[PDB]
């Protein structure tokens, strides 16, 4: 009943609602999504609910919904630095991460549950996937949509990662337990990690961390080539 | 649903010159438009979609182009391998409609048919039916005129064409159109004439033949 | 890779059903809308309708809503088109192909088709008759009254291929199919060379070699 993490976001459904307007305004191509349906489709996974029993079969109402075009080539992956990925689309308008797509938009920053018996948003805890448990409203929704955009990704597959971190690649991570398994080599031929040296000044070639390491051996069983890239000054990195 | 006219049924073009291909939609389908390959006996392949955008591997001598209710699909240089049928398709609303397709033919000299006249076998006679073949080898271009004149009189739905695909070395086409009776109604008439009409030929040749001789 | 494997040619009465199906490898089966085409021999592209196998909704053009089912098993993989009340008109190619979700729907992978013959017809094999040559000379062989589809020819097992010309099956009133295959031979080579057409009908096990040689 009461749970560990943040309760859904304040006026969630006005939001989901506003973004999918404003999704469809931008994007002329989109004016055929009906965002009524969008909404009920992304209310219906989660409503009337146990929010630990929640499985990918909740979600495909609203997966099916929102087809669009994104470049294969054009993909930008991410794990654990959202706000230099997002900047880096913002400039490079043709690369788009999952949150630039009408789905991963919709939910951006967004938290979400509801409660069994009841047809009530639980906003006052939500939860936690660490803590509670991992089949949540949030954590099913960012797995399932996920591996079909990991799926799309073509040619060279840029991936952004935190060399910050105390584990720059995380194997229990969105992107290391769903998104490089989803890397199709028929398809794909090089991962690229761009490493973002954010936080302190670290001068060291952060593509030989152990972690680093681990990435490059998970995508050669998959017969996949792996690059490594440090990005030493991300705030100039922008610039260029 | 959405119509998607594709006005040109067929387009006669040369080995590295240029070729475009027109569609139009009755409604406004933005910028959701595809287009499909397809050769004899193959599945169709996508070659552009979304108007314009191009998988990749896909040969950039394919371009599309257009928005709102119209739309062009572009060879930059026509390859042996590119003649095939070009369908345009809407994919912004279902149904996800598709023109009628345009098939892409290459030029070549006029070549007049060689015309042959068949009867009908003993053997075919001996089970009842009679077949009267009429072929035309080796022609360009594909437009032809057959008609079947049997003791003076036109005929008309009682026979059939078929026609090859383009030969790949020689770029001509061949044609069959069979007068198809029953052994009892080819019996009551003895001239069989078969008449042809094409651009290589100054006026029309006739082939025929006397019924048992 | 991903593949898209359809089911094999059927023959079918008028007024029967049948069940095709497409199954799917290579990616995750539910995240994508299945569609299906129609193509009517020597006929374009018409697009029937669609199944999202992650929640089983579906769509179909007006034309084929109460034709056409769709149903989906995710255990499997595989899509089936179950098409009601057979017709004549129901004759063609049927194709199953993926939507591609971030291609806006338009179809990435086909399968590779499966023929559905809707006839009255019961299975026959071809009777194969000589168009006798009578300085280029025209022969051939005219394959007659053969039901389903399809027919192979070859001259003189193989060996001879320079000058033949096989047509397109044409359908009969009777719902029998027919074709001709003719060759274009030097005129001065009728009484030296030996022409024989080999005639397949692998679906009623009939196969004819037919001499076809000058009328006396």
């Amino acid at each position: 009943q009461q749970w560990s993490g943040p309760g859904t976001t304040k006026r969630f459904p006005e939001t989901v609602l506003a973004r999918c307007v404003k999704y469809t305004e931008i994007h002329p191509e989109m004016r055929h999504v009906d965002c009524q349906s969008v909404w009920d489709a992304f209310k219906g996974a989660f409503i009337s609910k146990h929010p630990c029993d929640i499985t990918e079969e909740d979600y495909q109402p609203l997966m099916k919904l929102g087809t669009q075009t994104v470049p294969c080539n054009k993909i930008l992956l991410w794990s654990r630095i959202k706000d230099l990925a997002h900047q880096f689309t913002q400039v490079q308008r043709d690369m788009f991460t999952l949150e630039d797509t009408l789905l991963g938009y919709l939910a951006d920053d967004l938290t979400w549950c509801g409660e069994f018996a009841t047809s009530k948003i639980n906003y006052q805890s939500c939860p936690d996937w660490r803590k509670d448990c991992s089949n949540n409203p949030v954590s099913v929704f960012w797995k399932t949509v996920s591996r079909r955009f990991a799926e799309a990704a073509c040619d060279v597959v840029h991936v952004m990662l935190d060399g910050s971190r105390s584990k720059i690649f995380d194997k229990d991570s969105t992107f290391g337990s769903v998104e490089v398994h989803n890397l199709q080599p028929e398809k794909v031929q090089t991962l690229e990690a761009w490493v973002i040296h954010g936080g302190r000044e670290d001068s060291r070639d952060l593509c030989q961390d152990p972690t680093i390491k681990e990435l490059e051996s998970i995508i050669s069983k998959r017969n996949i080539q792996f690059s490594c890239k440090n990005i030493y000054r991300p705030d100039k990195f922008l610039q260029c | 649903d959405i119509v998607m006219t594709q006005s040109h049924l067929s387009m006669s073009t040369s080995l590295g010159d240029p070729v475009s291909i027109t569609c139009k939609a009755s409604q406004d389908v933005s910028t959701v438009v595809a287009w499909y390959q397809q050769k004899p006996g193959q599945s169709p392949r996508r070659l552009i979609y979304s108007a314009s955008y191009r998988y990749i591997g896909v040969p950039d001598r394919f371009t599309g182009s257009g928005a709102g209710t119209d739309f062009t699909f572009t060879i930059s240089s026509v390859q042996a391998e590119d003649l095939a049928v070009y369908y345009c398709q809407q994919h912004y609303s279902p149904p996800y409609t598709f023109g009628g397709g345009t098939k892409l033919e290459i030029k070549r000299t006029v070549a007049a048919p060689s015309v042959f006249i068949f009867p009908p076998s003993d053997e075919q006679l001996k089970s009842g039916t009679a077949s009267v073949v009429c072929l035309l080898n080796n022609f360009y271009p594909r437009e032809a005129k057959v008609q079947w004149k049997v003791d003076n009189a036109l005929q008309s739905g009682n026979s059939q064409e078929s026609v090859t695909e383009q030969d790949s070395k020689d770029s001509t086409y061949s044609l069959s159109s069979t007068l198809t009776l029953s052994k009892a109604d080819y019996e009551k008439h003895k001239v069989y004439a078969c008449e042809v009409t094409h651009q290589g030929l100054s006026s029309p040749v006739t082939k025929s033949f006397n019924r048992g001789e | 890779q991903v593949q898209l494997v359809q089911s094999g040619a059927e023959v079918a009465k008028p007024g029967t059903s049948v069940k095709l199906s497409c199954k799917a490898s290579g990616y995750t089966f539910t995240d994508y809308w299945m569609q299906w085409v129609k193509q009517r021999p020597g006929q374009g592209l018409e697009w029937i309708g669609t199944i999202y196998p992650g929640d089983g909704d579906t769509g179909y053009a007006q034309k084929f809503q109460g034709k056409a089912t769709l149903t989906a098993d995710k255990s499997s993989k595989t899509v089936y088109m179950h098409l009601s009340s057979l017709a004549s008109e129901d004759s063609a190619v049927y194709y199953c192909a993926r939507g591609d979700y971030y291609g806006s729907n338009s179809l990435d992978y086909w399968g590779q088709g499966t023929s559905v013959t809707v006839s009255s017809a019961s299975t026959k094999g071809p009777s194969v008759f000589p168009l006798a040559p009578s300085g280029t000379a025209a022969l051939g062989c005219l394959v007659k009254d053969y039901f389903p589809e399809p027919v192979t020819v070859s001259w003189n097992s193989g060996a001879l291929t320079s000058g033949v010309h096989t047509f397109p099956a044409v359908l009969q009133s009777s719902g029998l199919y027919s074709l001709s295959s003719v060759v274009t031979v030097p005129s001065s080579s009728l009484g030296t060379q030996t022409y024989i057409c080999n005639v397949n009908h692998k679906p009623s096990n009939t196969k004819v070699d037919k001499k076809v040689e000058p009328k006396s």
